[PDB]
């Protein structure tokens, strides 16, 4: 009598009942744990989700043509994980953390479970660094710090990707430094869209040297869904290594409109009934719990962060939508893009009324508040007298200067793309305008005179442009030295 | 009495007991974990099975994984000792600052006051904010609620509120963060501790802290703001003193609730909502009040969906 | 080995085989038919059945009948004989010119080319249309999508840069009709005789044929994209060359998949559309993309239901 062949009992293994549209369900398994990771006879791995009396439904991580009914299913033991470390950097991954850049595997030496609860509130402190984006209305506006959430939303094709962009790139000057604790590694997950559409992103940050100090989780239309649904979460755990061990990232979710769509399809799938507009009843905890985990550590816990740009699209511009009002509703504030002012020339295409940061001025180094402090509410109220004031007709001396700011302002805070701007470059630029010396130059000329008065003061005042980078204010010294500047040169510019 | 665990999806887990059956909204702990895990009983299946809801996440589980009967609903710590403290949906400390000494324990779910405990007193409590006190002012003792859509200045208002009002009140107060940010409760926390009104010193805290914010599954988020009234409920009664009670944010609540409705087998109502919404807001709200016995001033933020108010 | 019919529901028939169950996409022959009936093999159901959808009608299908396992997925022709030449969604000629004698076959399915493959070059495709060239330009080897309601211009836009690229261009070209006119065929194929850019007496054929049109079941309609698509892959690598793909129209692809999608069992989506929509969309689509090996410029006309974009 020969000694049975126990390699396959129903508690570590399992068999494939029926599977369709990347669900198997699997008899047997019955030691598995919830959201557990499986493993098929074909080398597909899955995730136990519903666990029922007579079978357990298992998403499928990759297409599901391999397996059929009756292959066998094995446990890992192991609650869904991925790689995790600096080995990452400068390399594109799958949802699963798999190198897909051709350039060899990662030799990470830590994993992380993708579903960890955000840190609750004793191991925080307040936001109170600056995450410096370059872009001069998002720095002095809608103002983002380490540690917080900031919504990046609108229709198709109104910039929603080139704020993030620009934002990586610009962290080459902290990286490429000597301030260790002003560093900050980028992490790019993009989510359904087109594999060529990322490939030219990547070949954007190469040629911008950028890729060195970026991540990229990529998980595009051609992925199962069930991958789709899974990078930001493995995406956010590469981000929270740096967050708990002393360092600063950053990382984008490009975008959360399209992953909710592949939970939305998983959850169906799965036979959990559909809820408004299709989507499962908890698809805001969908998002919450994922954002949640964008946190400012205490300096007990390191005095790391993680930031998250979340992007989201809406249809017909309607940002008061349920799906986008739903993760405004769990951001630190939002950036509203908009087509009509796209291409009227207000360009990154922000709504200022719209906008928020719930962090203001604690993000900001105190320059910038200098400058910046009053102008959202300002502006604001600018937009509302000039729409009231449409029809001209005798304007008193308080709403005519209003208006002339307002349109100015309007000015300054248009920019180009690739080349985010340093902080103390946008102070001294944004401070011509809030101080008033434009006031009287025609608005037409406001760009032409700002690109030249950066090159002077960039040329001939880099003292003055490195005291205030290095003091973080404008001293009574800096704002005599500044006055003067843009008194005399406006002057020869206007001539 | 032990009972097992025969499914789990999500937030709901069904336990089969081959004894005694647990009574509907009976605290279960779940054996083998290495944090407290609560089910709370939401339903008699049939065949020895209910139907729960995890007051925690559902990760790890595995189907035969034993379940005790505690013998009653969630009960949390209530009292003086609660001052200072933050407590989660089921009562534990979460400031790290150890036990939460009090003499005495209350379940999160009670009867509402009947209509011969209501009082009918009436009178200006002033905020110092323009518009509120002009058209639409507050009463001391009120039921007070701030409605708005996503970020239109609910959070902001109700701070401004415990600044104007809670710093220089000369009862106690609770906050309940329910569904909300994280980082919101760890600046609430700090700042009062800064001005005061918490301290970690000494016993001259005025304010009760119970937080269950949205990387909470939707168990703690439909049960926190209980656990935050219950609180209140005692300073209310067992002193019959005067309360501030405030609330951010109570539509989460609600949301919560829809979040395990189809799995707890409902047929939805209109706009993708449990079919018991307003019973459910009915059974909760009504002990969120003033009696003849003390006064609770409640200050609740209400999130709008999609900025329908409707 | 041979299966059996169970159930018969328009073009979603199951069907039970005893030894050896087919794997998910693997084409199914019907015996006892005239013409040659496909079922692609969907869904594992369980219990030794395949759930399966019919490339053309089920009119005439008796429970019990028998249908053999080809081993692969829907394999047509592939290569230079197929210039020329229509056929339909399984690589039938349908033009009444006899077999379509290529040593090529490829299966219709296939995984997307991967991350390396990609291409990064962005060169203008000057059309000679105005607004097109000012102010949205085409790019060479690129993806153009022409969106519109119904008879507001999408085929005859189809059609004059057909005229203006596709002139003067030295390579091959895939024209796949999906879902549209049969009559637009028939225009459009006699006018490709009558330009030489079919030539049916010479080898010297430019463009292949591949059409599924709106007489057809939704089965053939949700699947003649692929197979149009897998014509134009061949000449994108196994020549490595400058290939055209026009497809019109390639909505009517998710409108079949929307017809099934009900009788495969799946809880339906938002607008009644099958929850897969973009999942179905995605592993098709990124299949239509230039290489590293070979550069595909296509073109796909994109109906618009009810003129609602959203
Ligand atoms: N500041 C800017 N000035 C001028 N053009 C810009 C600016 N920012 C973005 N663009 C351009 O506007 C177009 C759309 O930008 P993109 O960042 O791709 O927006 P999106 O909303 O992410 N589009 P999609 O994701 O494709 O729906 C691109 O051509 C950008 O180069
Ligand atoms: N460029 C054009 N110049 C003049 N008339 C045009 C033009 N394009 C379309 N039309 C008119 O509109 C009709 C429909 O054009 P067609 O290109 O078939 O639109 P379509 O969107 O493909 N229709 P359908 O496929 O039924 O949704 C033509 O027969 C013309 O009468
Ligand atoms: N009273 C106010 N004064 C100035 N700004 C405000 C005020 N209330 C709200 N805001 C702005 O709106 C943002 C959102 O306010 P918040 O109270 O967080 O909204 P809600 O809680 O309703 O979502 C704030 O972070 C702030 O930038
Ligand atoms: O004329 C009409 C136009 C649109 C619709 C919408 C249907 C619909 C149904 C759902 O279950 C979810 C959803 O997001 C949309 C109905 C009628
Ligand atoms: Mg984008
Ligand atoms: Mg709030
Ligand atoms: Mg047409």
């Amino acid at each position: 009598i020969l000694g049975a062949d126990t390699s396959v009992d129903l508690e570590e293994t399992g068999r494939v009942l029926s599977i369709g549209d990347g669900i198997a369900r699997v008899h047997g398994l019955r030691n598995v744990q919830a959201e557990e990771m499986v493993e098929f006879s074909s080398g597909l791995k899955g995730m136990s989700l519903n666990l029922e009396p007579d079978n357990v439904g298992v998403v499928v991580f990759g297409n599901d043509k391999l397996i059929k009914e009756g292959d066998i299913v094995k446990r890992t033991g192991a609650i869904v994980d991925v790689p995790v470390g600096e080995e990452l950097l400068g390399r594109v991954v799958d949802a699963l953390g798999n190198a897909i850049d051709g350039k060899g595997p990662i030799g990470s030496k830590a994993r992380r479970r993708v579903g960890l609860k955000a840190p609750g509130i004793i191991p925080r402190i307040s936001v109170r660094e600056p995450m410096q984006t370059g872009i001069k209305a998002v720095d002095s506006l809608v103002p983002i710090g380490r540690g917080q959430r900031e919504l990046i939303i609108g229709d198709r094709q109104t910039g929603k990707t080139s704020i993030a962009i620009d934002t990586i790139i610009n962290q080459k000057r902290f990286n490429d430094g000597t301030d260790e604790k002003k560093k900050l590694y980028c992490i790019y997950v993009a989510i359904g869209q087109k594999r060529s559409t990322v490939a030219q992103l990547v070949k954007r940050l190469t040629d911008a040297d950028a890729m060195k100090y970026t991540i990229v989780v990529s998980a595009t239309a051609s992925d199962a869904a069930p991958l789709q649904y899974l990078a930001p979460y493995s995406g956010c755990s590469m981000g929270e290594y740096f967050r708990d061990n002393g360092k600063h990232a950053l990382i984008i979710y490009d975008d959360l409109s399209k992953q909710a769509v592949a939970y939305r399809q998983m959850s169906l799938l799965l036979r959990r009934p559909p809820g408004r507009e299709a989507y499962p009843g908890d698809v805001f905890y969908l998002h919450s719990r994922l954002l949640e985990r964008a946190a400012k550590m205490n300096d007990a816990f390191g005095g790391g962060s993680l930031t998250a740009l979340p992007v989201i699209e809406t249809q017909a511009g309607d940002v008061s939508a349920y799906i986008p009002t739903n993760v405004i509703s769990i951001t630190d504030g939002q950036i509203f893009l908009e087509t009509e002012l796209f291409y009227k020339g207000i360009r990154p295409a922000i709504n200022v009324g719209l906008s928020v940061s719930r962090v203001g001025s604690a993000a900001q180094t105190r320059a910038m508040k200098q400058v910046a402090g009053t102008m959202k509410l300002e502006l604001a109220q600018y937009r509302e007298v000039a729409a009231f004031a449409q029809f001209g007709s005798d304007l008193d001396a308080a709403t005519q200067q209003l208006l002339s700011r307002g349109v100015r302002l309007t000015e300054l805070l248009k920019q180009g793309q690739y080349s985010p701007m340093a902080i103390e470059e946008q102070v001294a630029v944004i401070y011509a305008g809030v101080r008033g010396y434009l006031d009287k130059l025609e608005p037409s000329k406001i760009t032409k005179f700002e690109n030249a008065f950066l090159s002077h003061v960039i040329s001939q005042h880099q003292a003055l442009l490195s005291k205030i980078r290095t003091d973080g204010k404008i001293s009574e010294e800096s704002d005599a030295k500044l006055k003067e500047i843009v008194t005399n040169f406006l002057a020869g510019f206007e001539a | 009495t032990t009972g097992r665990i025969v499914a789990v999806i999500g937030a709901v887990v069904d336990v089969q007991f081959d004894e005694g059956l647990p009574p509907i909204l009976n605290a279960l702990e779940v054996q083998g974990r290495e944090t407290r895990l609560v089910l709370e009983v939401a339903q008699h299946l049939g065949e020895s099975t209910v139907r729960t809801i995890a007051m925690d996440g559902t990760e790890g589980l595995v189907r035969g994984q034993k379940v005790l009967d505690s013998g009653a609903p969630i009960r949390i710590p209530v009292g003086p000792e609660t001052l200072g403290r933050i407590m989660n949906v089921i009562g534990e400390p979460i400031d790290e600052r150890g036990p939460i000494k009090t003499k005495q324990f209350a379940a999160i779910h009670a009867e509402a006051p009947e209509f011969v405990e209501m009082s009918v007193e009436q009178e200006i409590l002033v905020t110092g904010i323009k518009v509120v006190d002009l058209l639409a002012p507050y009463a001391k003792g009120g039921k007070i609620g701030l409605f708005g859509g996503a970020g239109v200045g609910k959070t902001v208002l109700i701070m401004e509120l415990i600044n104007n009002v809670a710093k220089a009140h000369g009862g106690y107060s609770v906050f309940a963060g329910v569904g909300e940010r994280t980082r919101e409760g760890n600046d609430l926390y700090h700042e009062m501790i800064e001005s005061g009104v918490i301290n970690l010193k000494d016993a001259t805290s005025k304010v009760a802290l119970v937080y269950g914010q949205m990387n909470e599954p939707p168990g703690a988020r439909a049960r926190v703001a209980l656990t935050g009234l219950t609180v209140a409920e005692y300073f209310r009664d067992q002193e019959g003193q005067d309360v501030l009670l405030f609330i951010d944010n109570i539509f989460r609540f609600t949301q919560a609730g829809s979040e395990v409705s189809a799995l707890l087998g409902r047929i939805p109502s209109a706009v993708g909502y449990q079919p018991t919404l307003a019973t459910d807001m009915g059974t909760m709200q009504e002990r969120i009040t003033t009696t003849k016995k003390g006064s609770i001033t409640s200050v609740q933020a209400i999130y709008v969906p999609a900025d329908d108010l409707t």
